[PDB]
DNA sequence: CCCATACTCTT
DNA sequence: AAGAGTATGGGTG
């Protein structure tokens, strides 16, 4: 029920601590994911020439 | 009451809520643990104790002979850890073992004491841990990072329907001992169960109960229950219970007893079984097809025929019923299974087990574990047994006990470290009991299921690693007989034990040069905890799961302080209050509440612990004997939070920094920034670098003294007393009398690190903050070290700040920065390298060090001394020389041409060639160290005998101390004596001391008392004479070098980076930048009263990172600068001293009912005007991480300073003096300058060296290498269509051997065209496929 | 050594236009066996390229 | 794997300052042998008419030699590719200052 | 090789001495006529060896040296991430190349970057030297290599006439969709950072917070002019995926355009009659005229005609200063309408699209430059900051928090009584809550929103 | 984690 | 005697 200017108290922070910590995972785990989808597509795709 | 430290500069604290428990000692973690490794330990539970017992004794083949140990011992070091740094070698102890070879003579009963010899061996070196918990191997420091890895015991768990399309879950125990084979259950889609021994081929799971000899018919026994069918020639009467019918439908009418309870076509109610319970129902009346599919237990023969009629664990039917029936069995046990629970299996495991003995499942365990050989019936017994039951090859720890204790439900602890045919029986039931859904399975990540190693235990495991080995070889080495003569020196060998303790410490993947950026680095590394390592997890095969926070971190683990990247979520940070069991599991402190009443007691719960309470909050109101305020409490009960009854309360935390770690608690306003940015800031406060003056942060949270004394950098007086003698490069302390041990002279003497290298090569240096002649007592901090101002850690720089936009000058968080920044070298700081010169021995001769090198001028030899050596303070650039050295080039025949040569220009120029050391290009800097190493039996040049005499000049000064205190304390004694009869007072004072000695009395004690003073006298001199002999020869003692080496030279170099754009900057808040513009001082925006600011930032990136920490920091350094701008005021128009601590005494009493007291009433005039100078520049402040300041006592601190409110003023352009249109919000914030470089970043190239083999541009700054133009690239460039750009990247930039030249050689006759030929790389190819017997060509 | 992984009579020479023995060393003996060690007089590079 | 990295000695410094020299192909060729003939000292290792020899063409005479001879005695280091002490010695005072004292 | 004068060995040859020595030792034990239960053991180590040297670990266990490492054969050097396809031939490092830290320059042009000179003496060496000796400064290469290395005041002025019209190319990995290497005009600078303009970040995904950049030197002139006329960020302006402008104004120049292109109720200077822009830059300048102040001005615009001409119609409009200073900017044959209003993102973009639409490539990057210089200076010029007091919480969240709290205390005591069940309970105080949140939202956002004036 | 292949139970 | 299904192994990140 707290904003940022007000500020959070213990359990609070600790209870947004899981959020943060999942996003910043997927953020870090997402990467050497969409890589492999590109170069497939870049493998399937690389002699296709007007 | 403050101590002398503190009272110089006291820092205002915010906080309102009283402490309990004061933070401990933050390095206990690492000294407990290598305490408890070396300690000399009665039991064999812990350390070295519990190796050499684990192994001894050692008793050989024939058992005539033995070896047992005794005990051991450790030396004392030849070295210390600064003379050890100083020479490069590992800082360690000796280990001498006591060992004893006893003979037993044959044909008498046991073994008849024919000798028994004790020796006292050596067992190798032990390196040691300094006092700040490191270890210095090679003369460099490093650390030990703690693991936590996954506890031993049992462990049940399944999987979510993943591995079967069907969505049905699959469970699976799991047996985890401390060293020994993993032992696996398992279930099947099937219902059937399954072992697996050490991850290899599924077994059936009755084999490993048929190998520990049990029949058929105890597998059902200990598996199932029976059910009792008896002939009564009334349709095979049975005795049931009446709860065995519940959870089944009628099969037909139920009646029993003359009563119909159920009828056919019915469910039986609970009511119907109540009912029958009622009437105590035992005798039922089954049709002769009740059996049709039922499964007898055990073997029935007829006592007529002798023939076996139905084999155990098998389906009865109604012939089989006949058979029985005929033969007058009146009793048929059954197995009594349902489809709700009690399945049947374990009977259909047995029935699709093939072996049906005892003999052959050892041989399908053996043909599994070691196949391709035949089998054996010892081989397979001897592998059974050393599998699970033998001391020297399981050992399921104590903490494995008594975790396979607790997850069974048993009573005891303690047991043995082997398993028994009872523990598999156990797991067997209780994995059978999960799957008929009465349990619940473990959850991985609980902290209660992962254990802290620490190095200690590491250490431990590694002696025994080596002492096994060693125990191997005696006993290889004992089956000859000369136990005549034979002692145990000759019988081990030292080289594998101390092989292994010096891979351990040196290459383990948790063994790393510790962080020397700052204290704060040091005091990070030093309570790290790692998943990965050697027994742990991998970066890539980790999972979602374990990278989570969990419920169980909560006072235990930072949720916060994580790096971000690969291995996010597999470093942690250890909690402020933190510990650890004598299990190792983590534990953290509660205050307990009693009758509603909070007291003082503390209680350390761990997480199993933990769950079974209901703990209060720590922001929760308290009357003054302890009672909670509101009647509803905050409060965590079960892994989750809500509100509960003020008499349902527990416990309650004993601060609110208690979640957070250490570098998470050094952030203001904490409790206002974002997680993600909060992260950040917590990651780039430890990367830091120290600048040429310490500058306290003025707002922060009351843990820098912490940090700053217990990471070591600071000097901290061992004893009270009075400074005696202070200078720049040693303090001298007077101890007070009450603290001195009898026969000393009182006086600590500390020696300060000036102007040394560190590990990420910046500069070590401490300065004294005490003068001569004023009092000190233990624990005051007498010398600073690195980024520490009086005591306190101080990492960066207080700047005058304002936010705005100003030209596009911080666009996308770019920083502009004030000229007037530069010119006072506020971010300057201080760089050191090392280079080194190795002279060795070649086979034409020896390389010399020398300044007579034939081919080079005098000018180039300038610099160099008498014996080769660059002098001291030169100023030194890219291609000078620093060492002169000479190779012999060997003899020669010598040919007319030759000596022509050596005729007209000499013989040295043609015997040797320059092999110098010079400085490399691009560096430059000063020479302030020099350090020769010479192997011990060469001759020292000029250079080390002068470095020589000034390092004995030290020593001889600090023993002179000591000897003129105690010889001025022995004549003041002869004075005495000598002036109670024959007084000369005066005479006797013309005389010098000297001469006391021979002036004598009467033949009273007045002369003998002399005698024993004179006799005193001489003791002293030589016993100081003694000592300076031994420094001496332990400072001229020669350097043990590698082989081939003479000598060895090392230079060090320094030089001052200043500020400049393309710099990187940050705050605590995770507010990063780099540096665009320095602007001149009239650029800058000013105030009314003419003063620009120092930074401007972009106000854009505070709404969108939602880090508000930095805006509320501003604010309150506005206001603290605003009271030291009052103070400065105040002194400088010289007034009273009443005026001063009045308005001191009201800036300290501002606060809504803090904690601290302060009162200037008991501090002197002298004491409150040293502490009024201290605070000119601005009153520090404090905010603890969850109890800071409030809004409003920030708006009161600014108006006591006469400031504005809003904190916002009204600003001018610097270019055109109009005033901006808005108010800007000025204040001060806490930079700091991270170790990102523009100098160390840049790098550009034309040509260079290339491979030998692929003939590419190598990579690297270092070695002047090219960038890597990746398949991206390509792509990109296909893409756009250049098809000559791509063709001149692939060919004549990279690996065109021919092509380079000619480029190169049209672009300088100025045209521009390429003639591209064939990379090297296919030709490389091409022959590495013909290399593999595979024919490959090129057509036409 | 003769007959090694490294023979220079296999492979080549180890030094531009230069047998093992030294017989022959310059630019005028190019293309030549020497007797004696049986390496070619050619350049150096030809390492790189003989099976 | 670390596989080494390529060093230039005297001869790749020679042959690098020869390509970038205005020469004519015969005279290209001539520079090639003689820089071939150069040993790790700085001197001539054979007398010009073994050059001559080496060139294979009947048309060039020795003042043509001498001539590419001298032009690469002034690369750098100035005196390489000398014949004796003597002609190494000359060709380093010729490219002194007149104001030497001596 | 290593000091010490030790050669250690690699991997390849000691699987070549394997099988050499397992040869040759078969080779002799045939000749001897050896009993077979010998030689058949040793044939089988020979299949063996020779199997490791082919492809190490594909059959049975590898061979590990003294590390406890696999050693690597002919088909690890062969294939793999490190083997010669993917390390060597699809992609390898190149000379003429360098790196370095990237800062902003405000005052560049789109087509322009900021290079350090201590790169560019490096990067431009060769081309140097030709100049050099090309009029008479040097009349050798090592004369002029020494020159060089001294650094003389000429080799400056040598350097600046060298990259007059020579474009590099700048690149930040990663490279994803072709727009992250991009072609530039260098301009010389002091230190050793490089300038990159604001409005191509974007498509490089880079800001400046510590991210480095690689500059590459194109050498023939084939690759000159398709640096020039392919890749030159003048000519990328619209998005290869969907055709959508890419150099966008974006933080500051939006942040300072909508600024200026804004009306206050009661301004100073308000309801005069202007003749033009450059009247109301002057009253604005002299501070007699609020940016703010709705005026009426004579505004002259420009129309594309049937065949293709501008035709100018000159009216009277209601507008305020600050527009019809901006209007100072926009080139012929845009609607006045265009500027009449509060520019956010969304209107700046679609004022650039109107340009390129109608007019063409070089207006509108002309266009984009002078948009970029006016954000700047006025939003450099409001001071627009941010406070603690700016965070305005509105009144009635502590209300509507007792209400929330009340609801779910009631709603609690009615599961205790056993009304509901514990789903239905758990949803509806989830329910109430994200009620509570969305009033407290709406409150916060309609206070938030508008202010009170003086008519 | 996903796909291809040898061994096992069923119509 | 075919045919559908399961345990094992290879290549990928
Ligand atoms: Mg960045
Ligand atoms: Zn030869």
């Amino acid at each position: 029920t707290a904003n940022f200017r007000e500020g959070l108290n213990v359990l609070q922070y600790f209870i947004s601590t899981h959020g943060a910590r999942k996003g910043l995972a997927d953020t870090a785990l997402k990467t050497a994911n969409s890589g492999y989808l590109t170069r497939r597509l870049v493998d399937v795709a690389q002699d296709l020439v007007v | 009451v403050y101590s002398y430290t503190e009272k110089k500069r006291i820092r205002k604290d915010f906080g309102k809520r009283p402490q309990v428990l004061d933070v401990p000692y933050l390095l206990s973690i690492q000294l407990d643990s290598f305490q408890k490794f070396i300690e000399q330990d009665p039991e064999g539970q812990y350390g070295l104790e519990a190796a050499f017992r684990s192994v001894f004794p050692i008793q050989s083949y024939s058992g005539n002979s033995e070896l047992q140990y005794v005990s051991y011992r450790l030396g004392e070091p030849v070295f210390d850890v600064q003379e050890c740094q100083i020479r490069g070698v590992t800082y360690s102890a000796p280990l001498r073992v006591k060992l004893r070879l006893v003979i037993y003579e044959r044909e008498a009963p046991e073994g008849t004491v024919k000798d028994i010899k004790e020796q006292e061996v050596y067992m190798g070196e032990i390196p040691l841990m300094t006092d700040n918990g490191t270890f210095v191997i090679n003369g460099t420091e490093r650390v030990i990072v703690s693991q936590l890895h996954r506890s031993p015991g049992v462990f049940f768990d399944s999987d979510k329907g993943k591995t079967h399309s069907s969505g049905k879950v699959l469970y699976n125990a799991r047996i985890i001992p401390y060293r020994g084979s993993w032992l696996d259950f398992e279930f099947d889609p099937k219902d059937n169960l399954f072992v697996r021994i050490d991850r290899r081929r599924k077994l059936p799971a009755t084999i490993i109960l048929r190998a520990l000899n049990y029949t058929t018919e105890q597998i059902l026994d200990l598996f199932f229950e029976k059910v009792i069918f008896e002939i009564r020639d009334n349709k095979l009467q049975m005795e049931l219970v009446p709860e065995r019918l519940r959870g089944e439908t009628a099969s037909f009418d139920i009646e029993a007893n003359g009563k119909v309870y159920v009828e056919k076509g019915r469910r039986i109610t609970a009511r119907h079984i109540r009912q029958l319970e009622k009437d105590d129902v035992k005798l039922i009346e089954v049709p002769v097809e009740y059996i049709a599919g039922k499964v007898v237990a055990k073997d029935y023969i007829d006592e007529s025929t002798g023939e076996l009629i139905c084999a155990a664990n098998m389906e009865l039917s109604l012939d089989l019923l006949a058979k029985l029936s005929q033969s007058g069995h009146k009793r048929i046990e059954t197995l009594f299974t349902n489809d709700l629970d009690h399945g049947p299996y374990i009977s259909e495991t047995l029935r699709v087990d093939p072996t049906n003995d005892r003999l052959s499942a050892l041989v399908e365990i053996y043909r599994m574990m070691r196949p391709g050989e035949p089998p054996t019936r010892e081989a397979a017994e001897s592998l059974f047994e050393n599998l699970f039951f033998s001391e020297d090859r399981y050992d399921l720890s104590a903490v494995g006990r008594m975790k396979f204790n607790r997850s069974l439900l048993r009573e005891e602890i303690e047991g043995s470290g082997i398993l028994s045919k009872d523990d598999i029986i156990d797991v067997m039931k209780k994995l059978i009991d999960i799957r008929n859904g009465k349990g619940e399975v473990d959850d991985i990540d609980h902290l209660g299921n992962r254990r802290i190693r620490s190095v200690g235990e590491m250490a431990e495991n590694q002696f025994r690693v080596g002492l096994v080995r060693v125990e191997r070889a005696v006993k290889e080495r004992l089956s000859l007989g000369d136990l005549d003569t034979l002692m145990p020196q000759d019988m081990i060998n030292a080289k594998p034990i101390s092989a292994a303790v010096k891979e351990f410490f040196g290459s383990s993947q948790l063994s790393q040069f510790m962080d020397q950026n700052n204290p704060l680095s040091e005091i990070t590394h030093k309570r790290r905890i790692s998943a990965l390592g050697p027994g742990g997890l991998t970066r890539e095969r980790a999972g979602f799961e374990v990278r989570d926070v969990h419920p169980t971190h909560y006072g235990r683990v930072c949720p916060i302080e994580t790096p971000e990247g690969p291995n996010i979520g597999l470093i942690n940070s250890l909690s402020v209050y933190a510990q650890t069991n004598e299990y190792g599991f983590l534990e953290t402190p509660y205050r307990k509440v009693t009758d509603g009443v909070v007291t003082d007691e503390i209680h350390y719960l761990s997480a199993i612990e933990e769950g079974n309470y209901v703990i209060a909050q720590a922001n929760s109101n308290l009357d003054e004997e302890g009672h909670f305020v509101e009647d509803l409490v905050t409060c965590r009960s079960k892994g989750e939070s809500s509100l509960f009854s003020r008499d349902q309360v527990d416990y309650m935390d004993v601060s609110t920094q208690q979640v957070v770690s250490v570098g998470a608690s050094l952030i203001p306003f904490l409790e206002h920034d974002d997680a993600n940015r909060a992260l950040m800031g917590a990651n780039m406060q430890r990367q830091a670098v120290p600048t040429l003056r310490a500058d306290k942060p003025l707002v922060g949270t009351g843990m820098e003294r912490a940090v700053a004394v217990d990471s070591g950098v600071t000097a901290v007086a061992k004893r009270g007393g009075v400074v005696q003698y202070v200078d720049a490069s040693r303090i001298v302390i007077k101890v007070n009398e009450d603290e001195m041990y009898p026969g000393e002279a009182g006086i600590d003497i500390y020696n300060l690190t000036k102007y040394t290298r560190s590990n990420q090569n910046t500069c070590i240096n401490q300065m004294p903050c005490v003068s001569l002649g004023e009092p000190v007592e233990r624990g005051d901090v007498l010398a600073d070290g690195p980024s520490t101002d009086l005591g306190e850690l101080a990492l960066g720089q207080n700047m005058r700040v304002a936010f705005m936009p100003w030209n596009g000058y911080n666009f996308e968080d770019s920083i502009l920065v004030s000229e007037r920044v530069v010119q006072e070298d506020r971010f300057t700081t201080i760089h050191i390298q090392e280079l080194a010169c190795v002279s060795r021995d070649t086979k034409l001769g020896p390389e010399e060090i020398t300044a007579d090198i034939p081919n080079v001028g005098e000018a180039a030899l300038s610099k160099l001394d008498e014996s080769g050596i660059v002098y001291i303070g030169a100023e030194v650039t890219g291609g000078d020389i620093l060492v002169g050295k000479v190779t012999p080039k060997g003899e020669t025949q010598l040919t007319p041409e030759e000596k022509l040569l050596r005729a007209i220009f000499g013989e040295k120029a043609s015997d040797v060639k320059d092999s110098s050391l010079r400085v490399p290009n691009g560096v430059s800097g000063t020479v302030i160290d020099v350090q020769v190493f010479t192997r011990d039996g060469v001759e020292k040049d000029k250079r080390a005998l002068e470095i020589e005499e000034m390092q004995l000049k030290q020593a001889k000064k600090d023993l002179s101390e000591e000897l003129q205190i105690l010889e001025a304390g022995l004549f003041s004694r002869i004075r005495a004596v000598l002036v109670a009869g024959g007084v000369e007072a005066e005479k006797l004072d013309k005389l010098p001391r000297d001469r006391w000695l021979e002036l004598g009395l009467t033949d009273e004690e007045k002369q003998n008392q002399l005698e024993q003073l004179a006799e005193q006298y001489d003791e002293l001199k030589h016993e100081f004479e003694k000592k300076l002999e031994a420094k001496r020869r332990k400072i001229t003692q020669g350097d043990d070098l590698a082989p081939g080496v003479l000598k060895i030279v090392k230079v060090y170099l320094a030089v001052k980076r200043r500020i400049q754009p393309g710099d990187k900057m940050a705050g605590r808040h995770g507010n990063k930048g780099v540096i665009s513009k320095i602007n001149p001082i009239e650029d800058m925006p000013y105030d009314e009263n003419g003063t620009p600011v120092d930074i401007v930032l972009n106000p854009l990136g505070v709404p969108s990172r939602m880090n508000i920490g930095q805006i509320l920091e501003t604010h309150l350094g506005m206001a603290a600068k605003g009271i030291g701008d009052k103070i400065n005021a105040m002194l400088k128009q010289q007034q009273e001293v009443a005026k001063l601590r009045e308005f001191i005494q009201r800036a300290y009493d501002l606060g809504a009912d803090v904690r601290q007291k302060v009162d200037l009433s008991t501090f002197s005039d002298e004491e409150v005007m040293r502490l009024a100078e201290n605070l000119r520049k601005g009153m520090p402040i404090a905010t603890p991480v969850f109890d800071g300041a409030k809004e409003a006592e920030i708006k009161e601190l600014l108006k006591l300073g006469d400031l504005p409110t809003s904190g916002q003023i009204r600003l001018y352009d610097g270019r055109t003096g109009e005033q901006f249109e808005r108010p800007v919000t000025v204040g001060y914030m806490y930079m700091l300058k991270l170790n990102h470089l523009v100098d160390d970043k840049m790098h550009a190239r034309s040509t260079g060296s290339y491979s030998l083999v692929t003939q590419q541009p190598l990579g690297g700054k270092a070695q002047f290498g090219g960038q890597r133009f990746g398949e991206m690239e390509v792509w990109a460039l296909e893409a756009y269509g250049a098809a000559y750009t791509l063709q001149e990247m692939l060919t004549v930039k990279s690996d065109d051997v021919n092509g380079r030249t000619k480029m190169y050689k049209n672009i300088v006759d100025g045209n521009h065209q390429m003639e591209p030929g064939m990379p090297e790389s296919f030709n490389v190819l091409l022959k590495e496929i013909r290399s593999l017997g595979i024919n490959i060509e090129l057509e036409d | 050594e003769r007959d090694g992984l490294f023979c220079a009579r296999i492979f080549g020479p180890v030094k531009d236009y230069e047998c093992l023995c030294g017989k022959y060393k310059r630019l005028k003996h190019r293309g030549v066996i020497c007797e004696k060690c049986g390496v070619e007089v050619t350049q150096t590079k030809v390492r790189r390229e003989r099976m | 794997v670390y596989q080494g990295e390529t060093t230039q000695t005297l001869q790749d410094y020679l042959m690098w300052q020869v390509e970038l020299t205005p020469f004519s192909d015969t005279d290209r060729a001539i520079a090639t042998s003689i820089v071939d003939a150069v040993d790790e000292t700085g001197y001539l290792t054979v007398p010009l008419e073994d050059i001559l020899e080496s060139i294979g063409d009947e048309e060039i005479d020795i003042d043509e030699v001498e001539a590419v001879l001298k032009r690469i005695q002034r690369f750098d280091p100035v005196g390489v590719a000398a014949k004796d002490l003597r002609d190494c010695l000359l060709i380093q005072l010729s490219q002194f200052d007149k104001t030497t004292p001596w | 090789p290593l000091d010490g004068g030790r050669f250690a060995t690699s991997d390849l040859n000691d699987l070549y001495r394997r099988v050499i020595n397992r040869n040759n030792r078969l080779k002799r034990l045939l000749d001897l006529a050896a009993p077979d239960i010998i030689v058949r053991n040793e044939k089988r180590m020979l299949q063996e060896a020779v199997d490791a040297l082919l492809d190490n670990g594909r059959r049975g266990r590898a061979i590990t040296g003294s590390n406890k490492r696999p050693l690597k054969s002919l088909a690890d050097m062969i294939k793999g991430k490190q083997g010669r396809f993917r390390q060597n031939l699809l992609g390898k490092r190149v000379d003429y190349s360098g790196r370095s830290v990237i800062t902003v320059g405000p005052y560049l042009r789109l087509h322009q970057c900021g290079l350090p000179k201590k790169m560019a003496l490096e990067l431009f060496k060769p081309f140097i030297y030709g100049k050099l000796e090309l009029r008479g400064l040097a009349t050798t290469i090592k004369a002029a290599k020494k020159m060089v290395e001294r650094e003389e005041a000429v080799v400056w002025d040598i350097l600046d006439e060298v990259i007059r019209e020579h474009p590099v190319l700048l690149n930040r990995a990663p490279t994803l969709h072709r727009l992250g290497i991009q072609a530039f005009e260098p301009v010389l600078i002091e230190g050793k950072a490089i300038q990159l303009h604001p409005l191509v970040c974007a498509a490089y995904n880079a800001d400046f917070d510590g991210d480095q950049m690689a500059v590459h030197v194109p050498l023939t002139l084939e690759a000159q002019l398709e640096a020039r006329a392919l890749m030159m960020s003048t000519n990328n302006i619209l998005s290869p995926a969907n055709g959508e402008p890419i150099i966008v104004p974006s933080q500051d120049v939006v942040l300072g355009l909508y600024y200026m292109t804004r009306d206050c109720v009661n301004a100073k200077g308000e309801g005069m009659v202007l003749t033009g822009p450059k009247e109301a830059e002057r009253l604005y300048r002299s501070g007699l005229a609020s940016l703010h102040a709705r005026v009426k001005v004579r505004i002259t615009e420009y129309e594309k005609d049937a065949n293709g001409e501008l035709v100018a119609k000159t009216s009277l409009k209601d507008t305020t200063v600050g527009r019809a200073i901006l209007w100072m900017i926009v080139p012929k044959g845009l609607p006045y309408s265009i500027v009449n209003q509060a520019l956010g993102k969304k209107a700046i973009s679609k004022m650039l699209n109107t340009c390129y639409r109608i007019l063409g490539l070089k207006p509108t990057v002309i266009f984009a430059d002078q948009i970029m210089y006016t954000g700047f200076a006025y939003a450099a010029r409001s001071g627009a900051s941010v406070g603690i007091d700016d965070m305005v919480i509105p009144e009635k969240k502590h209300e509507i928090i007792s209400e929330a709290e009340a609801e779910v205390a009631e709603i609690q005591e009615q599961f205790q009584s056993g009304l509901v069940t514990a789903g239905e309970r758990y949803n509806k105080v989830i329910d109430i809550w994200a009620a509570a949140n969305d009033r407290v939202s709406k409150a916060m956002m309609d206070n938030l929103q508008t202010e009170t004036v003086i008519n």
